[PDB]
């Protein structure tokens, strides 16, 4: 019975940070924010990177604003998808052109998940995006006195 | 080397964008989506031989594998450049690493084997079942690689136990224990399995028991 | 043996084993600790698996009462000691969410609540509340709401 | 008559299918003229009920009739020499083995869909100066001078001295018309050409069956290998438009997901489709680049789901 | 006994016919070479009617009239003691369920399952061989 | 058959799904030929040809009940496909080998229908 | 040669315990494979009293409870079912006692269910079956298999019965000669007891003793 | 033809009255071998409410429920069949 129509396998989502969203027409997979976390939030006015792909299936290209709260900038490289890719930047070791970042102003830690509203040629998306990091690992802790 | 990212796109095209989208996108209700799982994740899920695979089932199971080292590099280091994310490690000759992950520690990663997964699997890396249909399979046949890149991106029902939950060292220090839980013989005689006694239960009725049963009938007689 | 958790730790489908560890109780290497933290290791209802579920999982998720504001974003800190006969249900599910025990293998659903989907149990296995600390570490908000080990007589009233 | 006579095929469009229908009436005349009179020997042996008056005295007992045995074991003889002989004139007519083609379609067949190749055109009216790429046919041949013991095998590979997981059969070309799971691939083939089909499948056996071309042939993984003479040249196509292709033989569950398109265009169309690719453009624009549908028209992508019963 | 050696002899020679004609003919007319995948398919059951009918040939030959086999024979022409039938016996299903043993540890492969129902088969095999050769208990 | 009939009865995959389709052909083809057919060509046999050839039983009178029991314990270890998770075979009765080969259809139906 | 050729237990491949970390298996030794395995199969019925909770590991203290008080006072519960007041020295082949037998069988197959149930866990692992699929093929298996097995049991100890109740009213089976003037086939049975003059002889009484079969086994 | 005869006096016995006759089984003196058939069918019955019972619990995959409706409507069937046929003396 497990076989087929409600699989266990290809209703299944991939094991990485960033949500999904297939709605709008833009096929919208594994957006996220790189985030270095120094303290409990990061502070206002740090500039932390948004990082998506918006693969398209069909031309959406436009990307008009895509805001919600932190002030997102963009690059003019951004009329890519023509059934095919839009790379915004590496996000976590991607060695080999569009700096989508964030100016907070507001306090933002990670664990949480963050409203942000893509807009399209077609229509807008919330995803509630999260904080990720394939980072170096953890910061070292204090050693904790005994007593 | 852009040759090897052309030669990963080639072998992209022709096995997977029924279930991938070809933009490495996630076909819906057919196959999920593939970047950010990166080379670590190809390297695993197809150096295994797992996602190139012929159906959506409870879990996709273990088989030969469909492409070799010479073209896991090229299919991983394509992943990694539409998306990006964990990276297969490797040595001082750009090959994949294999034997330089053993840790310098086992009891470590007995320890930390035992605590943090080996509820799923078993104590010396047997299988053990899951919940519907999908099951833990066998740690024999793995590659330390492979290991390190199963823990490091987990495909199917296990926790993805990141660069930064356990660290490399810790990593290094479980597939340290496991290349040699698996691999070290049972102390004491034929190994029933791994997981105790319900192989020695079986293996007492019909190799003792039906050996003690026998021996009493060839005594007595019957009437 | 204990260190101190942060949130960038564990990351999206993970289960993640943690224990209560105090600033008081340091590391193990005086004797006046290594008896107030293996007494940790050694307690039954200590250990809590940390889930991390898949934000793009978040709309599947429905809270129970009183236990509405006990994840963190998307950590959920359910505990590990099972609902019926006690042993940890050390094993865990992404994709599927679900944590199932080895004992007597019974599923709970890691989305809503763990209440069983199926098994021999019939309790919603117990939810520890996660804040950051003061510096961006994981803590617990509280106590549970429940007992939290297997049940018995004296209990849910 | 012509269609309902001949158990509804679909018409040809090529001489192949044209001949090849032809015959298949023919032999569904020699099919029904064998049923219809045996099938009246038993419709009217069931007129020698057991009658009423039929006394306590048996039939006429016979059985054992040498000539009318010598009689219908040379009839039915002659039926099948008389239709193996045009079958065999047919067969002569299914690969004629052209050298001089007019477009070769590399058509590879990958697990669940298809990509068609143009891997070499040259008219006899007089264009198309194009070729197939080939840089992209690396090996998998593991020479590798030792293996996990430390001398004197130079172990070489399990089949031919090379691995299975190879792909050097696997030709490829720079126009690639690859088919995903939500847009049908479309070939598309000039009008009144010698269109060649070079066939490959990089995993596993299935079959190219156009139902309009009245043949098929199964992509073979590697066909010269395994005796298969894949290729087969289609003699002229006459009717332009749009026609479905299906996959037919088992290649695993999404087997009915496996359709593809062959449309028929003008020569000039054909100009104005790869001359508005070269420069490089994906399907659905190139097929809008010289008046015409982009997407599928016989055949819709369906279902990235799996049921009407899944919760989307 | 006759006609079953003229039987597999007619056997023998259509099979061996048609193996060296379709060795000659995909010597010839084929795409690479010899198919070799019918061809000793088809020398292999032409060794297999070759076996059959040889044997009956070397029975039929050494043997004379059979009184069964006899047209024009009466019944008490042949009516002796006919061989041991076997009666009742539970071993065929004890072969049974040691072999699909086996066939399954076989299928999943179970290399523990493939030992102990190959020694099921051995031990059953040798219960159904020997149920009408147990002498009686010596005490 | 008849699930596999309802299934084609409208154009979508209303009833079940793709690759219990695949399944449900194939162990069809087989308990249709191999395990219908196949058996039953022996059990007239069985029924009358001692009958026929005035034999007073079947010349190996164990070794057809174990023909019989090997049939039946064969049968049940093909059918047997369907208690696995995956399912039996989705490759069809015809079983060609680049699509049953352990790279293909890896499930535990199709070696539980092997042997 | 068990004691040294196969391992058993080996507690350094397992852990020490600590209450944070498990197997996969989890599964007790064989002969108490039936209780917890009753665990696995009982299917999660708890009760809510005023303020209080009955869980679910009350009704296998309650099971194992009772299938002792049933294993325990049995020779009673027959005494009382049966009517067997008397001295009984001799036994009775299993054969002999139908319903008793299939009672037993029952037990049997009981207890083959649900420690065929308890390694749940490896079985769904090995022979790959869903493990929700299996453990509750055992908690149907507990409720119907019994019953099937009882009539199996019953019906196979009475046809064992009439198996052993016809080798005396006819002989002990044979080879076959025909029969001389005529097309006959008897299979030329051996008698145990006294013959009479022509075909068939005096048939004996059963007397509870295990009948051959086989002429084989006579001399 | 090696061997003797057997005569055992057991202690032979309700006493051979009311149970089964020696011609329905062949063997009735020699032990108890009748259940009384009410047992059995309540006890299928009860067997079929049990199985109708097992709906309740933790419980999501509504295919299983399908399964306990088959065997518990397979039991109840093979009860009602047979009450049915004691009912009317084995008739159809
Ligand atoms: C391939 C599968 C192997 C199947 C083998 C059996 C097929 C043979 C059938 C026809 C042969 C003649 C015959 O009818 O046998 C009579 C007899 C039938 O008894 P019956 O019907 O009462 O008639 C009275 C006899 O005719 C009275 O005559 P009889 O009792 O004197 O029988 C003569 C003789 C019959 O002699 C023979 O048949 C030749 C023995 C060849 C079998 C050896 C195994 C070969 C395959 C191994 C690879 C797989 O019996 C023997 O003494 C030798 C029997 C040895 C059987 C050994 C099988 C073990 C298999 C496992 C091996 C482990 C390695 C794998 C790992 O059948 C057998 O004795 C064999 C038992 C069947 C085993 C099937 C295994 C599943
Ligand atoms: C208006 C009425 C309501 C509507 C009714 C509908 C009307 C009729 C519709 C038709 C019904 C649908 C089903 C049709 C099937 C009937 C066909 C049939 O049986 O063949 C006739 C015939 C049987 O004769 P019959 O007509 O049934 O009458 C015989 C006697 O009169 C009867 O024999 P008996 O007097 O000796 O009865 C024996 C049976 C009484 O009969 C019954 O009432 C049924 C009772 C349950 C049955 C369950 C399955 C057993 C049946 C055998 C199935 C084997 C598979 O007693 C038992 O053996 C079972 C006792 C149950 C004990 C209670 C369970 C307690 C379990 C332990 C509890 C533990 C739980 C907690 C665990 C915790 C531990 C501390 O079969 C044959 O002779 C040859 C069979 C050939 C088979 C061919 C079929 C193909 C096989 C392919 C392989
Ligand atoms: C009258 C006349 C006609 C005589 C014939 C009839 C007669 C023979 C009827 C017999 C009596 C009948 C069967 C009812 C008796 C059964 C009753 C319900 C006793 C059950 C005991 C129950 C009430 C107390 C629960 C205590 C249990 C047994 C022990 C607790 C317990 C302990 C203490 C463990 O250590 C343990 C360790 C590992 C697993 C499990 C347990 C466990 O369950
Ligand atoms: C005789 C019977 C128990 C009647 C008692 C009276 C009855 C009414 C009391 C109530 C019992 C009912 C209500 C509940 C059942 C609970 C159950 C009886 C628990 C009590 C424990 C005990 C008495 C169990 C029954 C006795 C036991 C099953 C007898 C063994 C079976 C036979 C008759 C012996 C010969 C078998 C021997 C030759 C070996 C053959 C090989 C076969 C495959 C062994 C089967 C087998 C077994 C039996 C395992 O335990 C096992 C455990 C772990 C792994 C595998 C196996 C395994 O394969
Ligand atoms: C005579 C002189 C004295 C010498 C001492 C003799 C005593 C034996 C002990 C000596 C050392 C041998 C034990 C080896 C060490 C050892 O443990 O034995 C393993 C177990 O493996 C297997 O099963 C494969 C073995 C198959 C052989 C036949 C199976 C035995 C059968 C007969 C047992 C019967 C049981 C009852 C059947 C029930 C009836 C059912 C109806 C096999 O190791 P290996 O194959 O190499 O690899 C492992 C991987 O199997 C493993 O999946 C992997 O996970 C790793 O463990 C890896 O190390
Ligand atoms: C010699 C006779 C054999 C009996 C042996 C054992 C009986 C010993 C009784 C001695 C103590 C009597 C009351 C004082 C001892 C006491 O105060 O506690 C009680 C502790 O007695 C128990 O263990 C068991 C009984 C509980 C009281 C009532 C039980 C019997 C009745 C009510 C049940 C039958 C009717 C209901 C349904 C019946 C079955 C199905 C219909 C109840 O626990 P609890 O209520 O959870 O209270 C908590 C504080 O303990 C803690 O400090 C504090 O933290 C609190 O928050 C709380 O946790
Ligand atoms: C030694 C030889 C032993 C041979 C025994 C052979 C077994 C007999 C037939 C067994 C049929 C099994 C069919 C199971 C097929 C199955 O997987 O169904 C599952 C649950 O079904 C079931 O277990 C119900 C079937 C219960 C069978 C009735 C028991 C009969 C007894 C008599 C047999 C006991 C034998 C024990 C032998 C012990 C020895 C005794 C001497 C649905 O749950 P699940 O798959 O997890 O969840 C789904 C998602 O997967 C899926 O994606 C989604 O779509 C949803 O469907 C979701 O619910
Ligand atoms: C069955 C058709 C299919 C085949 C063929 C295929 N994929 Fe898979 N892919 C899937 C399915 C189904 C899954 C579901 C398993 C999962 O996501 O946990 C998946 C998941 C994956 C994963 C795991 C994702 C994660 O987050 O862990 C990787 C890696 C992957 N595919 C890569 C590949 C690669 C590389 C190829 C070779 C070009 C390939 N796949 C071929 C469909 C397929
Ligand atoms: C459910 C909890 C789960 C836990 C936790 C888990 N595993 Fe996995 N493991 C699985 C499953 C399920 C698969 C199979 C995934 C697949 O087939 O795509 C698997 C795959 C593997 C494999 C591949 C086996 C092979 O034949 O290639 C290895 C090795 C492995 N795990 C080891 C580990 C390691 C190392 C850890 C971390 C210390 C771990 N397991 C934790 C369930 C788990
Ligand atoms: C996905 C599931 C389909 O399940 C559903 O969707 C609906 C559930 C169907 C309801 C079940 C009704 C059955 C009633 C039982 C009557 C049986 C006859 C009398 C028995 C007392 O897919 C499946 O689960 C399909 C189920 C798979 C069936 C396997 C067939 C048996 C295989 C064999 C290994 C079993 C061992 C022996 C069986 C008996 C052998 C006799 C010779
Ligand atoms: C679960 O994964 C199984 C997938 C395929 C299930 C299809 C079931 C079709 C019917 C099978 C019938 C078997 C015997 C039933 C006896 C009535
Ligand atoms: S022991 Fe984990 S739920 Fe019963
Ligand atoms: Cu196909």
């Amino acid at each position: 019975c497990s076989a087929g129509q409600i699989s266990q396998t290809t209703t299944q989502e991939p094991a990485v940070n960033g949500v999904n969203a297939q709605a709008g027409q833009v096929s919208l997979r594994n957006v996220h924010l790189r985030a270095p976390q120094q303290t409990d939030y990061v502070e206002p006015g740090t500039t932390v990177e948004l990082l998506f792909v918006a693969a398209n299936d069909s031309s959406n290209k436009l990307k008009s604003i895509t805001s919600d709260v932190g002030e997102v900038t963009l690059t003019g490289d951004s009329t890519v998808p023509a059934d095919g890719v839009l790379i915004v930047g590496e996000p976590d070791g991607q060695i080999q052109a569009v700096t989508a970042e964030v100016e907070l102003t507001k306090p933002i830690t990670n664990g949480l998940l963050y409203d942000f509203t893509f807009t399209f040629e077609d229509g807008e998306t919330t995803v509630a995006v999260p904080i990720s990091a394939g980072e170096q690992p953890r910061r070292p802790v204090p050693p904790a006195g005994p007593g | 080397q852009s040759a090897l990212l052309r030669t990963g796109k080639q072998l992209f095209e022709t096995s997977c964008v029924s279930c991938h989208g070809a933009n490495l996108q996630g076909v819906p209700d057919r196959g999920p989506s593939l970047i950010g799982t990166g080379e670590a994740a190809v390297y695993f899920q197809v150096s295994t031989g797992r996602m190139p695979a012929m159906r959506g089932e409870a879990q996709a199971p273990s088989k030969p594998p469909h492409f070799d080292e010479s073209q896991i590099d090229a299919l991983g280091a394509y992943v990694q450049a539409n998306g990006g994310g964990p990276t297969v490690p490797r040595d001082d000759h750009g090959a994949v690493a294999q034997e330089s992950l053993i840790g310098g520690d086992v009891a470590r990663g007995g320890d930390l084997f035992r605590l943090n997964c080996a509820s799923c699997h078993n104590f010396t890396g047997k299988g053990g079942a899951l919940s519907s249909g999908k099951y833990a399979p066998d740690l024999g046949d793995a590659n330390p690689a492979q290991i390190y890149t199963a823990m490091l991106t987990g495909p199917q029902n296990m926790p993805k136990f990141s660069d930064r939950q356990l660290t490399p060292d810790e990593k290094r220090d479980i597939v340290a224990y496991v290349r040699e839980s698996a691999e070290t013989p049972s102390y004491g005689g034929y190994g029933l399995g791994g997981f105790g006694p319900a192989p020695e239960g079986m293996a007492m009725w019909i190799i003792g028991m039906v050996a003690a049963i026998g021996v009493a009938m060839w005594i007595g007689s019957r009437a | 043996p204990f260190v101190k958790m942060r949130p960038e730790d564990i990351d999206a489908g993970g289960m993640e084993t943690v224990f209560p560890w105090r600033e008081s109780d340091g590391d193990g290497t005086t004797v006046e600790s290594e008896h107030k933290l293996t007494e940790i290791a050694m307690g039954v209802r200590n250990p809590v698996m940390l889930i991390r579920i898949k934000p793009a999982d978040m709309h599947r998720v429905i809270k129970r009462k009183g236990q509405e504001s006990f994840n963190f974003g998307e950590l959920f800190a359910y505990t590990k000691v099972c609902s019926h006969l006690g042993c940890p249900s050390s094993l865990y599910e992404q994709q599927t969410y679900r944590i199932l025990c080895p004992c007597h293998q019974s599923q709970f659903d890691a989305l809503e609540f763990a209440k069983p989907i199926f098994g021999p149990a019939a309790r919603a296995l117990a939810q520890l509340p996660i804040t950051i600390d003061e510096d961006g570490y994981l803590v617990a908000n509280g106590d549970f709401v429940e007992p939290v080990g297997p049940a018995f007589w004296e209990r849910k009233s | 008559w012509s269609d309902a006579l001949a158990l509804g095929w679909p018409t040809g469009i090529t001489p192949e299918a044209k001949l090849n229908r032809e015959l298949w009436i023919g032999s569904v005349i020699a099919s029904f003229a064998v049923g219809a009179i045996v099938w009246g020997l038993i419709f009217w042996t069931s007129a020698f009920h057991r009658k009423k008056a039929t006394d306590t005295e048996l039939p006429r007992q016979f059985g054992y009739n040498m000539p009318l045995e010598l009689t219908l074991t040379v009839i039915p003889f002659l039926i099948i020499s008389v239709l193996f002989y045009f079958t065999v004139v047919v067969q002569e007519r299914m690969m004629h083995k052209d050298p001089n083609p007019e477009v070769v379609i590399d058509v590879t067949a990958f697990q669940w869909n298809w990509k068609f190749g143009y891997q070499k055109i040259a008219f006899a009216d007089g264009s198309f100066d194009y070729d197939g790429a080939d840089p992209e046919r690396k090996e998998a041949m593991t020479s590798r001078p030792e293996g996990k013991d430390e001398h004197g095998i130079e172990k070489v590979g399990p089949i031919r001295g090379m691995t299975p997981e190879d792909r050097t059969y696997l030709n490829f070309d720079k126009i690639e018309t690859l088919g995903t799971s939500s847009e049908i691939p479309v070939l598309v083939l000039p009008a009144g050409k010698r269109i060649e089909f070079v066939l490959n499948s990089a995993d596993v056996i299935h079959g190219f069956w156009v139902p309009e071309f009245l043949f098929k042939r199964d992509v073979l993984p590697e066909p010269k290998a395994n005796n298969s003479d894949n290729v087969f040249q289609v003699s002229e196509i006459q009717q332009t438009g749009a026609f479905v292709g299906r996959c037919t033989e088992m290649c695993g569950t999404f087997h009915a997901m496996m359709n593809f398109e062959v449309r028929v265009v003008e020569p000039n169309d054909f100009k104005a489709y790869i001359d508005q690719r070269n420069a490089g453009k994906t399907n659905a624009e190139a097929l809008a680049a010289i008046n015409q549908p982009p997407l599928a028209i016989t055949t819709e992508p369906f279902e990235s789901r799996r049921g009407e019963l899944v919760p989307q | 006994m006759h006609i079953e050696a003229r039987l597999f002899e007619i056997l023998t020679a259509f099979f061996a016919l048609a193996a060296v004609v379709y060795a000659v003919l995909t010597a010839m007319f084929a795409t690479g070479g010899v198919e070799w995948a019918g061809t000793t398919a088809l020398v292999l059951t032409t060794g297999l009617t070759l076996i059959t009918g040889t044997f009956f040939r070397f029975v039929a030959r050494r043997l004379d009239t059979r009184p069964e086999d006899y047209e024009d024979a009466e019944i008490s022409d042949g009516a002796g003691e006919l061989g041991f039938f076997a009666p009742h016996s539970w071993w065929p299903i004890l072969i049974s369920l040691s072999f699909s043993t086996a066939a399954v540890g076989a299928a999943l492969w179970l290399p523990w399952l493939i030992a102990a129902g190959v020694a099921f088969v051995i031990t059953s095999v040798c219960g159904l061989v020997f149920e009408y050769y147990w002498g009686p208990e010596k005490h | 058959a008849l699930f596999m009939r309802t299934e084609l009865a409208m154009p979508g995959l209303q009833f079940l799904s793709n690759e219990q389709f695949n399944q449900l052909f194939t162990m069809h083809g087989t308990v249709m030929l191999l395990f219908y057919a196949t058996p039953i060509v022996f059990g007239f046999a069985n029924l009358v040809l001692p009958l026929q050839i005035g034999a007073p039983d079947v010349a190996f009178p164990r070794l057809n009940a174990l023909s019989f029991w090997l049939f039946l314990f064969g049968a049940l270890i093909a059918i047997a496909g369907f208690i696995t998770p995956g399912g039996a075979a989705d490759f069809g009765w015809t079983a060609y080998s680049p699509l049953t080969d352990a790279i293909h259809s890896p499930g535990a139906g199709g070696d539980l229908w092997i042997m | 040669l068990m004691g040294g050729l196969l391992t058993i237990n080996p507690i350094w491949n397992l852990g020490p315990y600590k209450p944070s970390q498990v197997s996969a298996g989890s599964q007790p030794d064989f002969y108490m494979m039936w209780t917890d395995g009753l665990i696995r199969l009982w299917p999660a019925w708890e009760f809510y009293p005023f303020g209080h909770t009955i869980p679910q590991g009350v009704w296998v203290a309650v099971g194992m409870g009772l299938v002792f008080a049933l294993l325990i006072a049995y020779p009673f519960i027959e005494k009382k079912v049966t009517g067997d007041d008397a001295h009984h020295n001799l036994l009775q082949r299993p054969r002999d006692v139908p319903v008793r037998t299939a009672i037993g069988s029952m037990a049997i197959a009981l207890y083959l269910l649900l420690t065929f149930a308890c390694m749940n866990d490896i079985i769904a692992l090995k022979f790959h079956i869903s493990l929700n699929a299996t453990t509750w093929i055992g908690r149907i298996g507990m409720v119907v298999l019994p019953a099937i097995v009882y009539f199996v049991a019953y019906r196979w100890a009475i046809s064992l019965q009439r198996s052993d109740r016809e080798v005396l009213e006819h002989g002990v089976e044979t080879g076959i000669i025909k029969r001389l003037p005529h097309g006959a086939y008897v299979e030329l049975h051996q008698p145990l007891g006294p013959v009479d003059e022509h075909g068939h002889p005096i048939p004996l009484e059963y007397a509870g003793a295990p009948l051959p079969k086989r002429m084989n086994k006579l001399g | 033809m090696s061997s003797t005869q057997d005569r055992s006096q057991l202690d032979p016995e309700v006493e051979r009255h009311t149970g089964v006759d020696v011609e329905d089984v062949p063997s009735a003196e020699w032990g108890w071998s009748h259940m009384p058939i009410g047992v059995m069918h309540i006890g299928g019955l009860l067997s079929a409410a049990f199985l109708l019972v097992m709906m309740r619990g933790n419980h999501v995959g509504h295919v299983e429920d399908w399964f306990l409706i088959g065997f518990a409507a397979v039991i109840v069937a093979l009860v009602g069949r047979n009450w049915w046929l004691r009912r009317r003396g084995w008739i159809r």
